[PDB]
RNA sequence: GUGCUGAAAGCAUAUAGGCACGAAAUUUACCUUAAGAUAUUUCUUAAAUAUACGUAAGAAAAUAUUACGUUAAUAGGCUUA
RNA sequence: CAGGCUAAUUUGCGCAAGAGUGUACAAAAUGAGUGCGCGGUUUGGCACCUCGGCUUGACUAAUCCUCAUGGAUGCAGAAACUAUGUAGGGUACGACUGUUCGUCGAUUAAAAAGUUACAUGAGCUGGGUUAAAUACGUCGUGAGACAGUAUGGUU
RNA sequence: GUAUGUCAAAAGGGAAACAGCCCAGAACAAGAGUUAAGGUUCCAAAAUUAUUAUUAAGUGAAAUAAAGAAAGUUUUUAUA
């Protein structure tokens, strides 16, 4: 997982999702990739 | 700077309303002078120049009523309320393109 | 606010009108929520009031030498029971010693008159987990209330020390002794920062003041000996206070309660040593009304010299 | 939703019972949204769920079908629950008739599993406890939730069964939480043919 | 001066008003159509109407120096209406002058310790004049979590029908029709 | 950080919705101080009670706090161990 | 001197892009010259205004150790690297120097930083800087002087 | 330096507090008086006044943090 300010897809399997969003926080944008775990990224700090 | 001149970058819906009515009140002063002279077949050079290169409140765009030109701004636009004596001064036309 | 987050007036009583049976959420505050989040730690039985009689060592039959304090029980009776419907929590009130009737006031003389118990010296409440911890009023508690090896918590008032400096009270190190120091060998030094820090001495600043003479608890102290005749309960370690001071002994809260067989055996011994505990209590309560209504009418003398 | 429009074929034996709009009073909320209690009974058991009222079910029994529909397709809340409510019914119908299963493969030297009783920690009478030897100093034991049947055809193979898929898969994920497959030797617990790419070295 | 000459007893008397935090309010709601979407009065909008009653500013004889306020019994404070995510994202702060002793708590956590009645008191409290009458006016706010309260007999009535009841209006108009049978 | 179910978006997805795991921080628990509702089948019709005085102390800068004052072991003395 | 405004600079940091290194392969690690910024710790500008140690704290989190955790052809294990949460507690002893800084010895889970008038002198210390005395070197015709050196010097 | 004004030597209303900004030049009173700047849910005098849209982040609401990223959302213009 690499926390960047500019997250980008690095292959065809990378997907953009917004997780950890609930009634208390807005959440972060992620780059989930089942192929390469090195493509994991996150936008924003806790 | 440490001296605070708290001046918001934008106007409120109340300042915009009075601004529209001030621009509209100056249009009636010139229309009254222009019509009163036409009845006598007379004209004043100032009135001709105003009606030629200055628009009416109904012909101005919202950005021309509430903002002015300022080359020192990143977008060359500045709140009209930041002009000295903006309430009692006539400003309607900005450089072309900006 | 005045205390916490609540801005409620201190004379309003809206509790009974906020019931969970009406579909409302169970509050996280109040006697009901407080007793629940302390269920595991609250002891099952009551405690005893004992007097610190000194310190010795317990010598074992194989080479053991254990420092221990001697706590004596002096006519420890059960005076009252605090129920959750009348007081808001479960607890047992225990007595200690005796006192002269003249030195006891009229409010307390009638308090014991309605119980059949002689005036006591000290009273203290011991909170229990539930209603099973309440005992009959008018039963004496002996050292056998505990068993050898049982760990207990001792609560007593520490030795007073009067006005203490910064070294004894808060462990301040002090300053130099001879390398130029001028009149500041045991002083506290700086009391805080300057204008940036608040231009004031912050609350909670550690300073000289009075020390000791406050309650203190020592937890997880085993019981090495239990003798009923002498009335002593030898516990391992030290205990707060001076000799002759009263201390509170109760089962450890950070430990598991004693076995069920023990909690029942002890309760079963009170019914044998005092088979008549409700008959003597109701008889004492019945006499209180006669004497109470005799004081009201003013005919109390008619009953004193009645026989 | 291209899935909500697809009718739901009710196989023989399965019976769907649609309740009526009801609102359970809540003192903490000023307005509760009505729902519909949908019961799906059959040979293996009975499952129930509470769907929003705006989802309309035209249960036509003569043809043994039931299609879903919403009152407004432009609402984001109705489009989402339209597909979700359909997927749940499909699992319910196919769970009470056939049943859902999950296979766990234990890879590694010294990995075993047994199904026996533990009357000491039984949450309910006769609860089965899956005992796992996963290279831990202590024994790993987990009680199957009420309504599931766990079996072990082989020491290195577990077979979970139940009518509720969410309950079966949620339990299969708890057993796998003890040994997640590693990428160096494949040791771990694999669920339903799950695999993992290994390292060449 | 004649307007003020008379019996000012009933003008200064304390009236016990009532309002439910769950009943829709067509006036204090931001939604006005459809009628089935009319919500109750939000936390702050209800507190602004209550603060006006506690001050007595609704009376034609109002004076800020005189405490001519009234009582307001608020029920169903557990279902207090809020918009957005205020319930879980709003925070209340506290400091006792000791650096490091900053106490924070959310609305949902404050509603679990002291119920929704404390959330409505802090709102009304901040809407009252910051003077020596702020504690007396706030103390006349009777907030309760459910429908029960010890003031079911104090609520103002008109012909036996409590204000806000089903038929309180027709009970008022019936009493004024008889008052016109006089010179 | 890590999951189950699962659509919007036939797939996918721990994104909406419904559930769960998870830290020397937090909260509770634990300890002390403050707080003083409340309890006693408690006391009082000019009192109950408290103080003062005297002998003191588990107390101690003053104050306060906790006992006792002859129907008494509070301090001292004496006697014994 | 301190505070204030500013932020060129910094022994303070972040993001963006990616030449290049990484046997292979941009983004495990690494990141030329740059761009967009934060922050107010260093050396500076302006002129609104005319030290270190000891004792005792409080606070920040940009983290040295301890807890949870992602990535790691370059995660076998162990250890370490990088990064994400997190400031509860700890971060010691001694030699040299007036020293903060810095060098070194030997232990340790680790021996991390910063703000607060570069916290604290109506709480202490006075070694440094430091008026009168004196000598040295240098400069000055000289009296004298020096960001020089040395001994002493009412807190 | 230049142009204009204010303060200096100008009170009063507005900008939370305010020498220099926005209005307006205080001889003293009375008035639900008429207005300026500014504002009108409560503190606090006056709209919880109407119309059409956007935002779901308390963003924002009287002192705009940047480049940049991204199946957040709306609209328009092409297009299947
Ligand atoms: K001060
Ligand atoms: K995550
Ligand atoms: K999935
Ligand atoms: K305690
Ligand atoms: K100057
Ligand atoms: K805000
Ligand atoms: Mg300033
Ligand atoms: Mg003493
Ligand atoms: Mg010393
Ligand atoms: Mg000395
Ligand atoms: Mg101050
Ligand atoms: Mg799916
Ligand atoms: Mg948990
Ligand atoms: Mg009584
Ligand atoms: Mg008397
Ligand atoms: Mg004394
Ligand atoms: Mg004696
Ligand atoms: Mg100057
Ligand atoms: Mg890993
Ligand atoms: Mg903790
Ligand atoms: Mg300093
Ligand atoms: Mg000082
Ligand atoms: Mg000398
Ligand atoms: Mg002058
Ligand atoms: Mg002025
Ligand atoms: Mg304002
Ligand atoms: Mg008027
Ligand atoms: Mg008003
Ligand atoms: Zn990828």
């Amino acid at each position: 997982m690499k926390v960047h300010s500019a997250i980008k897809k690095r292959c065809e399997h990378c997907k953009v999702v917004r997780r950890k969003a609930n009634k208390r926080q807005n959440g972060y944008l992620y780059i989930i990739c089942p192929a390469n775990p090195r493509h994991k990224q996150r936008q924003g700090y806790r | 700077g440490g001296l605070l001149w708290k001046i918001p970058w934008r106007m409120s819906k109340f300042q915009k309303l009075r601004q529209r009515r001030r621009l509209r009140a100056v249009d009636n002063v010139v229309a009254t002078i222009e019509n009163a002279l036409a009845k006598k077949g007379e004209t004043v050079k100032a009135v001709e120049r105003w009606r030629a290169e200055m628009p009416t409140e109904a012909e101005m765009l919202p950005k021309d009523k509430y903002t002015i030109f300022d080359r020192k701004e990143k977008r060359y636009r500045k709140g009209i309320h930041k002009l000295p004596k903006w309430t009692r001064v006539s400003q309607r036309v900005n450089p072309p393109g900006y | 606010v005045k205390y916490g987050w609540s801005t409620l007036p201190k004379r309003s009583r809206p509790t009974r009108f906020n019931q969970v049976t009406q579909g409302l959420p169970a509050p996280t505050s109040g006697p009901a929520a407080a007793l629940k989040r302390r269920e595991k730690t609250t002891p099952l039985r009551t405690g005893v009031l004992a007097v610190k009689k000194g310190m010795t060592v317990f010598m074992g039959r194989t080479g053991a030498r254990i420092p221990c304090t001697v706590l004596q029980l002096d006519r420890v009776q059960v005076v009252a029971n605090k129920t959750r419907a009348k007081n808001g929590y479960w607890a047992v009130q225990v007595g200690l010693g005796e006192r002269r009737a003249e030195n006891v006031g009229a409010p307390q003389l009638g308090y014991y008159e309605a119980k059949g118990i002689p005036p006591k010296q000290t009273l203290a409440e011991f909170k229990v987990r539930n209603q099973d911890g309440l005992l009959p009023v008018g039963v004496q508690l002996f050292p056998d209330w505990f068993h050898v090896g049982q760990v207990v918590d001792v609560r007593g008032i520490t030795r007073g020390m009067g006005f203490a400096g910064g070294m004894k009270r808060h462990g301040f190190a002090g300053q130099e002794a001879s390398h130029g120091n001028s009149l500041n060998h045991r002083t506290i030094g700086s009391v805080g920062g300057s204008q940036g820090s608040g231009s004031r001495v912050l609350p909670g600043k550690k300073m000289p003041g009075r020390m000791g003479a406050q309650q203190h608890t020592v937890q997880n102290l085993p019981i090495l000996m239990v003798d009923n005749e002498l009335g002593i309960v030898v516990v391992k370690g030290a205990v707060a206070g001076h000799k002759g001071a009263v201390v509170k002994v109760q089962d450890a809260v950070k430990k598991a309660p004693p076995p069920e067989e023990f909690v029942e055996a002890t309760k079963q011994l009170l019914n044998e040593r005092f088979p008549d505990a409700e008959e003597k209590l109701q008889a004492a309560r019945k006499l209180h009304l006669e004497l109470k209504e005799a004081r009201r009418q003013g005919l109390i003398d008619s009953l004193i010299k009645n026989g | 939703s291209k899935l909500g429009r697809t009718p739901l074929s009710i196989p023989p034996g399965v019976e769907i019972t649609i309740g009526e709009p009801f609102v359970k009073r809540d003192m903490t909320q000023w307005k509760q949204q009505p729902k519909r209690k949908i019961t799906v009974q059959g040979p293996l058991g009975q499952l129930e769920m509470d769907i929003p009222d705006f989802i309309k079910i035209d249960h036509d029994a003569e043809a043994r079908r039931a299609t879903l529909s919403v009152a407004n397709r432009d609402e984001k809340e109705q489009r989402e629950m339209w597909g979700t409510t359909w997927a749940y019914l499909n699992r319910f119908i196919m769970g009470v008739s056939e049943g859902h299963t999950a296979v766990l493969r234990l890879v590694g030297i010294g990995y075993r599993a047994t199904i026996d009783t533990r009357p000491e920690k039984e949450e309910y009478p006769g609860q089965q406890f899956v005992c796992l030897k996963l290279g831990f100093s202590h024994p790993v034991e987990m009680g199957v939730p009420k309504g599931m049947k766990a079996s072990t055809p082989q020491p290195t193979r577990i077979l979970l069964e139940g009518i509720n898929r969410e309950q079966v898969m949620t339990f299969a994920a708890d057993i796998r939480r003890w040994r997640v497959p590693e990428p160096y030797k494949g040791k771990g617990i694999f669920v339903n043919g799950e695999t993992i790419k290994l390292k060449q070295k | 001066m004649s307007q003020t000459v008379g019996a000012t007893r009933l003008a200064y008397s304390r009236v016990w008003h009532h309002i439910s935090a769950v009943t829709p309010h067509p006036t204090l709601s931001t939604i006005k159509a459809p009628s089935e979407a009319i919500t109750p009065p939000s936390l702050g909008r209800l507190a602004s109407r209550i603060a006006t009653i506690l001050m007595g500013k609704h009376k034609p004889i109002w004076d800020p120096s005189t405490d001519c306020g009234d009582y307001v019994v608020v029920t169903n404070c557990a279902g207090l209406y809020t918009t957005g995510h205020k319930k879980w994202r709003k925070t209340y702060y506290r400091h006792n002058t000791r650096p490091g002793s900053l106490q924070a708590i959310t609305m949902d956590a404050l509603m679990e310790k002291h119920g929704g009645a404390e959330v409505l008191r802090k709102a009304v409290s901040g809407m009252l004049p910051k003077n020596r009458l702020r504690d007396k006016r706030l103390a006349r706010l009777k907030a309760f979590e459910g429908d029960a309260h010890p003031y079911k007999e104090n609520l103002v009535r008109f012909g036996g029908k409590v204000v806000g009841a089903p038929g309180w209006e027709e009970a008022v108009k019936a009493i004024r029709e008889a008052d016109m049978e006089r010179l």
